Protein backbone atom coordinates (compact mmCIF):
# COMPACT_ATOMS: atom_id res chain seq x y z
CA UNK A 1 0.00 0.00 0.00
CA UNK A 2 2.01 3.08 1.19
CA UNK A 3 5.64 4.16 0.35
CA UNK A 4 7.76 7.36 0.34
CA UNK A 5 6.09 8.28 -2.98
CA UNK A 6 2.93 8.95 -0.96
CA UNK A 7 4.58 11.52 1.33
CA UNK A 8 1.94 14.17 2.06
CA UNK A 9 -0.91 12.29 0.30
CA UNK A 10 -4.35 11.80 1.78
CA UNK A 11 -5.65 8.27 1.51
CA UNK A 12 -9.27 7.39 1.89
CA UNK A 13 -9.63 4.32 4.12
CA UNK A 14 -12.29 2.53 6.19
CA UNK A 15 -12.40 2.32 9.98
CA UNK A 16 -10.77 -1.07 10.75
CA UNK A 17 -8.66 -1.24 7.53
CA UNK A 18 -4.90 -1.99 7.70
CA UNK A 19 -2.54 0.43 5.92
CA UNK A 20 0.94 -1.00 5.30
CA UNK A 21 3.57 1.74 5.27
CA UNK A 22 6.96 0.64 3.96
CA UNK A 23 9.94 2.94 4.49
CA UNK A 24 13.70 2.37 3.82
CA UNK A 25 15.59 2.18 7.13
CA UNK A 26 19.21 1.46 8.12
CA UNK A 27 19.75 0.48 11.79
CA UNK A 28 23.51 0.16 11.22
CA UNK A 29 23.64 3.99 11.18
CA UNK A 30 21.59 4.38 14.41
CA UNK A 31 18.70 6.03 12.50
CA UNK A 32 15.19 4.69 12.40
CA UNK A 33 11.65 6.16 11.91
CA UNK A 34 9.88 7.45 14.97
CA UNK A 35 6.80 9.35 16.04
CA UNK A 36 7.51 12.46 18.08
CA UNK A 37 9.13 11.43 21.35
CA UNK A 38 11.23 8.62 19.83
CA UNK A 39 8.59 5.91 20.02
CA UNK A 40 7.11 3.45 17.50
CA UNK A 41 3.74 3.72 19.27
CA UNK A 42 0.63 5.61 18.15
CA UNK A 43 0.19 9.25 19.36
CA UNK A 44 -3.43 8.30 20.08
CA UNK A 45 -4.60 4.66 20.35
CA UNK A 46 -8.29 5.73 20.09
CA UNK A 47 -7.68 7.18 16.61
CA UNK A 48 -5.35 4.53 15.21
CA UNK A 49 -3.21 1.59 16.38
CA UNK A 50 0.34 1.01 15.09
CA UNK A 51 2.37 -2.17 14.79
CA UNK A 52 5.99 -2.01 13.59
CA UNK A 53 8.57 -4.34 11.94
CA UNK A 54 12.10 -4.17 10.50
CA UNK A 55 13.05 -6.36 7.53
CA UNK A 56 16.77 -6.73 6.72
CA UNK A 57 18.00 -6.64 3.08
CA UNK A 58 18.77 -9.86 1.11
CA UNK A 59 22.26 -8.28 0.80
CA UNK A 60 24.90 -9.63 3.23
CA UNK A 61 26.95 -6.39 3.14
CA UNK A 62 27.72 -4.57 6.37
CA UNK A 63 25.81 -1.22 6.34
CA UNK A 64 23.19 -2.33 3.77
CA UNK A 65 19.82 -0.87 4.83
CA UNK A 66 16.48 -2.64 5.08
CA UNK A 67 12.85 -1.60 5.37
CA UNK A 68 10.51 -0.63 8.22
CA UNK A 69 6.90 -1.74 7.91
CA UNK A 70 4.34 0.23 9.94
CA UNK A 71 0.96 -1.48 10.00
CA UNK A 72 -1.60 1.25 10.81
CA UNK A 73 -5.30 0.48 11.54
CA UNK A 74 -7.76 3.40 11.84
CA UNK A 75 -10.05 3.11 14.89
CA UNK A 76 -12.26 6.23 14.69
CA UNK A 77 -13.68 8.36 11.87
CA UNK A 78 -11.69 11.48 10.94
CA UNK A 79 -8.59 12.53 8.99
CA UNK A 80 -5.52 11.30 10.91
CA UNK A 81 -1.96 12.58 10.48
CA UNK A 82 0.64 9.82 10.66
CA UNK A 83 3.87 11.83 11.12
CA UNK A 84 7.24 10.02 11.19
CA UNK A 85 10.78 11.40 11.42
CA UNK A 86 13.97 9.55 10.50
CA UNK A 87 16.32 10.17 13.37
CA UNK A 88 18.71 8.87 15.99
CA UNK A 89 16.78 8.42 19.26
CA UNK A 90 19.61 9.83 21.46
CA UNK A 91 19.88 12.98 19.26
CA UNK A 92 16.29 13.70 18.34
CA UNK A 93 15.21 15.61 15.24
CA UNK A 94 16.63 18.74 13.64
CA UNK A 95 15.48 21.24 11.01
CA UNK A 96 16.81 18.90 8.32
CA UNK A 97 15.49 15.51 9.50
CA UNK A 98 13.78 13.43 6.81
CA UNK A 99 10.08 13.36 7.53
CA UNK A 100 7.25 11.26 6.22
CA UNK A 101 3.54 12.14 6.48
CA UNK A 102 0.40 10.43 5.26
CA UNK A 103 -3.19 11.45 6.17
CA UNK A 104 -5.68 8.63 6.70
CA UNK A 105 -9.28 9.78 6.06
CA UNK A 106 -11.99 7.40 7.34
CA UNK A 107 -15.70 8.39 7.09
CA UNK B 1 47.45 -16.42 2.51
CA UNK B 2 48.49 -14.86 5.94
CA UNK B 3 48.47 -17.59 8.58
CA UNK B 4 47.23 -16.62 12.07
CA UNK B 5 49.30 -19.20 13.97
CA UNK B 6 52.49 -18.06 12.23
CA UNK B 7 51.76 -14.42 12.92
CA UNK B 8 50.81 -14.92 16.58
CA UNK B 9 54.05 -16.90 17.21
CA UNK B 10 55.97 -13.79 16.11
CA UNK B 11 54.03 -11.22 18.16
CA UNK B 12 53.28 -13.20 21.32
CA UNK B 13 56.03 -15.76 21.52
CA UNK B 14 55.58 -17.67 24.80
CA UNK B 15 54.44 -14.49 26.67
CA UNK B 16 51.31 -15.36 28.73
CA UNK B 17 48.52 -12.82 29.46
CA UNK B 18 45.65 -11.93 31.72
CA UNK B 19 42.30 -12.91 30.20
CA UNK B 20 40.35 -10.55 32.51
CA UNK B 21 41.41 -7.15 31.15
CA UNK B 22 43.28 -5.32 28.43
CA UNK B 23 42.07 -2.01 26.98
CA UNK B 24 43.93 -0.30 24.05
CA UNK B 25 42.35 2.97 25.14
CA UNK B 26 44.91 3.03 27.96
CA UNK B 27 47.97 1.94 25.92
CA UNK B 28 47.96 4.48 23.10
CA UNK B 29 46.08 2.19 20.73
CA UNK B 30 42.76 3.94 20.05
CA UNK B 31 42.21 7.11 18.02
CA UNK B 32 39.07 9.31 18.50
CA UNK B 33 35.51 8.17 17.89
CA UNK B 34 34.12 9.38 14.60
CA UNK B 35 30.60 9.55 13.15
CA UNK B 36 29.40 7.81 9.96
CA UNK B 37 26.17 9.81 10.14
CA UNK B 38 23.31 8.85 7.82
CA UNK B 39 25.34 6.67 5.51
CA UNK B 40 25.95 2.91 5.43
CA UNK B 41 29.73 3.35 5.62
CA UNK B 42 30.64 1.55 8.92
CA UNK B 43 32.77 -0.92 6.86
CA UNK B 44 35.09 1.99 6.07
CA UNK B 45 35.08 3.41 9.61
CA UNK B 46 35.87 0.08 11.19
CA UNK B 47 38.69 -0.78 8.75
CA UNK B 48 40.26 2.76 8.74
CA UNK B 49 40.14 2.83 12.57
CA UNK B 50 42.10 -0.40 12.78
CA UNK B 51 44.82 1.08 10.48
CA UNK B 52 44.83 4.27 12.57
CA UNK B 53 45.44 2.04 15.65
CA UNK B 54 48.35 0.20 14.11
CA UNK B 55 50.10 3.52 13.34
CA UNK B 56 49.59 4.63 17.01
CA UNK B 57 50.76 1.26 18.32
CA UNK B 58 53.65 0.34 15.94
CA UNK B 59 54.87 3.76 14.85
CA UNK B 60 53.79 6.08 17.70
CA UNK B 61 52.03 8.22 15.10
CA UNK B 62 48.57 9.72 15.71
CA UNK B 63 46.97 10.04 12.27
CA UNK B 64 43.37 10.26 11.23
CA UNK B 65 42.65 8.82 7.81
CA UNK B 66 39.98 9.28 5.16
CA UNK B 67 36.89 7.05 5.28
CA UNK B 68 35.63 9.22 2.42
CA UNK B 69 38.42 8.00 0.08
CA UNK B 70 37.43 4.42 0.81
CA UNK B 71 33.77 5.33 0.30
CA UNK B 72 34.50 7.08 -3.05
CA UNK B 73 37.37 4.92 -4.28
CA UNK B 74 36.82 1.31 -3.11
CA UNK B 75 35.35 -0.41 -6.17
CA UNK B 76 34.81 -3.73 -4.30
CA UNK B 77 32.43 -1.96 -1.83
CA UNK B 78 29.26 0.04 -2.36
CA UNK B 79 29.84 3.34 -0.60
CA UNK B 80 26.88 4.40 1.45
CA UNK B 81 25.01 1.18 0.57
CA UNK B 82 27.44 -1.17 2.37
CA UNK B 83 30.62 -3.19 2.07
CA UNK B 84 32.89 -5.83 3.59
CA UNK B 85 35.85 -5.47 5.95
CA UNK B 86 38.25 -7.69 4.00
CA UNK B 87 37.28 -6.00 0.72
CA UNK B 88 38.10 -2.60 2.27
CA UNK B 89 41.63 -3.76 3.22
CA UNK B 90 42.14 -5.25 -0.25
CA UNK B 91 41.21 -1.88 -1.82
CA UNK B 92 43.62 0.00 0.52
CA UNK B 93 46.48 -2.21 -0.72
CA UNK B 94 45.40 -1.59 -4.35
CA UNK B 95 44.92 2.20 -3.85
CA UNK B 96 48.43 2.62 -2.38
CA UNK B 97 47.02 3.47 1.07
CA UNK B 98 44.76 6.35 2.15
CA UNK B 99 44.91 10.15 2.57
CA UNK B 100 44.62 11.82 5.98
CA UNK B 101 41.07 12.99 6.47
CA UNK B 102 42.35 16.54 6.88
CA UNK B 103 43.15 16.42 3.13
CA UNK B 104 40.03 14.36 2.22
CA UNK B 105 37.16 15.14 4.66
CA UNK B 106 34.00 13.11 5.31
CA UNK B 107 30.86 14.33 3.54
CA UNK B 108 28.64 11.34 4.42
CA UNK B 109 26.09 10.54 1.65
CA UNK B 110 26.73 13.81 -0.22
CA UNK B 111 27.80 13.12 -3.86
CA UNK B 112 31.58 13.04 -4.18
CA UNK B 113 34.07 11.80 -6.80
CA UNK B 114 37.05 9.52 -6.13
CA UNK B 115 40.39 11.36 -6.28
CA UNK B 116 43.35 9.14 -5.22
CA UNK B 117 45.80 12.06 -5.25
CA UNK B 118 44.49 14.55 -2.61
CA UNK B 119 47.63 14.44 -0.39
CA UNK B 120 51.43 14.34 -0.64
CA UNK B 121 51.67 11.14 1.47
CA UNK B 122 49.27 8.26 1.88
CA UNK B 123 49.12 5.82 4.79
CA UNK B 124 49.10 2.17 3.78
CA UNK B 125 49.07 -1.42 4.89
CA UNK B 126 51.16 -4.42 3.88
CA UNK B 127 48.41 -7.02 4.30
CA UNK B 128 45.60 -8.04 6.66
CA UNK B 129 44.98 -11.11 8.81
CA UNK B 130 41.78 -13.05 9.60
CA UNK B 131 41.47 -13.77 13.33
CA UNK B 132 39.87 -17.10 14.25
CA UNK B 133 36.70 -16.70 16.32
CA UNK B 134 38.28 -18.53 19.29
CA UNK B 135 41.37 -16.27 19.43
CA UNK B 136 39.88 -12.76 19.83
CA UNK B 137 41.43 -12.02 23.26
CA UNK B 138 44.93 -13.19 22.26
CA UNK B 139 44.72 -11.31 18.95
CA UNK B 140 43.64 -8.16 20.76
CA UNK B 141 46.33 -8.45 23.42
CA UNK B 142 49.23 -9.02 21.07
CA UNK B 143 48.19 -7.80 17.60
CA UNK B 144 45.86 -4.79 18.27
CA UNK B 145 42.29 -3.56 17.70
CA UNK B 146 40.28 -5.77 15.33
CA UNK B 147 37.70 -4.85 12.67
CA UNK B 148 34.71 -7.03 13.33
CA UNK B 149 31.13 -7.70 12.31
CA UNK B 150 28.22 -7.60 14.74
CA UNK B 151 24.41 -8.06 14.28
CA UNK B 152 22.80 -4.85 15.66
CA UNK B 153 19.13 -4.16 16.42
CA UNK B 154 17.37 -0.95 17.38
CA UNK B 155 18.25 -1.77 21.03
CA UNK B 156 21.84 -0.76 20.14
CA UNK B 157 20.57 2.72 19.28
CA UNK B 158 19.14 3.03 22.84
CA UNK B 159 22.33 1.78 24.60
CA UNK B 160 23.66 4.30 27.19
CA UNK B 161 26.04 2.58 29.68
CA UNK B 162 27.10 -0.70 31.29
CA UNK B 163 27.17 -4.11 29.65
CA UNK B 164 24.77 -4.36 26.71
CA UNK B 165 21.52 -6.22 27.60
CA UNK B 166 19.48 -5.86 24.38
CA UNK B 167 18.37 -8.02 21.44
CA UNK B 168 20.55 -9.05 18.51
CA UNK B 169 19.90 -8.22 14.88
CA UNK B 170 18.66 -10.93 12.54
CA UNK B 171 21.86 -10.87 10.52
CA UNK B 172 25.46 -9.55 10.73
CA UNK B 173 25.03 -5.95 9.57
CA UNK B 174 27.49 -3.51 11.10
CA UNK B 175 31.26 -3.21 11.18
CA UNK B 176 32.85 -1.99 14.40
CA UNK B 177 36.18 -2.19 16.21
CA UNK B 178 37.10 -4.50 19.04
CA UNK B 179 39.48 -2.40 21.19
CA UNK B 180 39.75 -4.42 24.36
CA UNK B 181 38.25 -6.54 27.04
CA UNK B 182 37.47 -5.99 30.71
CA UNK B 183 36.01 -7.46 33.88
CA UNK B 184 33.83 -5.95 36.65
CA UNK B 185 33.16 -7.68 39.98
CA UNK B 186 29.49 -7.16 40.96
CA UNK B 187 27.88 -8.52 44.19
CA UNK B 188 25.09 -11.05 43.63
CA UNK B 189 22.35 -9.70 45.95
CA UNK B 190 21.29 -13.31 46.81
CA UNK B 191 24.66 -15.02 47.49
CA UNK B 192 26.17 -11.70 48.79
CA UNK B 193 29.36 -12.50 46.92
CA UNK B 194 31.20 -10.77 44.14
CA UNK B 195 30.91 -12.35 40.71
CA UNK B 196 33.17 -11.61 37.77
CA UNK B 197 31.46 -10.13 34.75
CA UNK B 198 33.58 -10.13 31.57
CA UNK B 199 33.00 -7.95 28.56
CA UNK B 200 34.45 -6.97 25.20
CA UNK B 201 34.96 -3.24 24.58
CA UNK B 202 33.85 -2.01 21.16
CA UNK B 203 34.40 1.30 19.37
CA UNK B 204 31.42 2.26 17.24
CA UNK B 205 31.10 5.04 14.64
CA UNK B 206 27.87 6.72 15.81
CA UNK B 207 29.58 9.74 17.37
CA UNK B 208 30.72 10.47 20.91
CA UNK B 209 27.22 11.22 22.33
CA UNK B 210 26.28 7.55 21.71
CA UNK B 211 26.80 4.93 24.42
CA UNK B 212 29.84 5.35 26.66
CA UNK B 213 31.41 8.25 24.75
CA UNK B 214 31.07 6.25 21.51
CA UNK B 215 31.94 2.85 23.02
CA UNK B 216 29.91 -0.22 24.05
CA UNK B 217 30.66 -3.08 26.43
CA UNK B 218 29.38 -6.47 25.33
CA UNK B 219 29.06 -9.52 27.53
CA UNK B 220 31.64 -12.20 27.17
CA UNK B 221 33.25 -14.87 29.34
CA UNK B 222 36.81 -15.43 30.69
CA UNK B 223 38.09 -17.27 27.57
CA UNK B 224 36.45 -14.74 25.24
CA UNK B 225 34.76 -17.56 23.28
CA UNK B 226 31.40 -16.02 24.18
CA UNK B 227 30.47 -13.88 21.17
CA UNK B 228 27.16 -12.11 21.68
CA UNK B 229 25.28 -11.09 18.47
CA UNK B 230 27.76 -12.84 16.22
CA UNK B 231 30.54 -10.43 17.29
CA UNK B 232 33.83 -11.21 15.51
CA UNK B 233 32.30 -13.71 13.04
CA UNK B 234 34.39 -11.58 10.60
CA UNK B 235 37.55 -10.39 12.30
CA UNK B 236 40.41 -8.80 10.42
CA UNK B 237 43.47 -6.91 11.58
CA UNK B 238 45.63 -4.83 9.19
CA UNK B 239 49.41 -5.13 9.46
CA UNK B 240 51.62 -2.13 8.54
CA UNK B 241 54.96 -3.82 9.35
Amino acid sequence: KVTKAHNGATLTVAVGELVEIQLPSNPTTGFAWYFEGGTKESPNESMFTVENKYFPPDSKLLGAGGTEHFHVTVKAAGTHAVNLTYMRPWTGPSHDSERFTVYLKAN
Amino acid sequence: QMNYEEVIKKYRGEENFDHAAYDWRLHSGVTPVKDQKNCGSCWAFSSIGSVESQYAIRKNKLITLSEQELVDCSFKNYGCNGGLINNAFEDMIELGGICPDGDYPYVSDAPNLCNIDRCTEKYGIKNYLSVPDNKLKEALRFLGPISISVAVSDDFAFYKEGIFDGECGDQLNHAVMLVGFGMKEIVNPLTKKGEKHYYYIIKNSWGQQWGERGFINIETDESGLMRKCGLGTDAFIPLIE
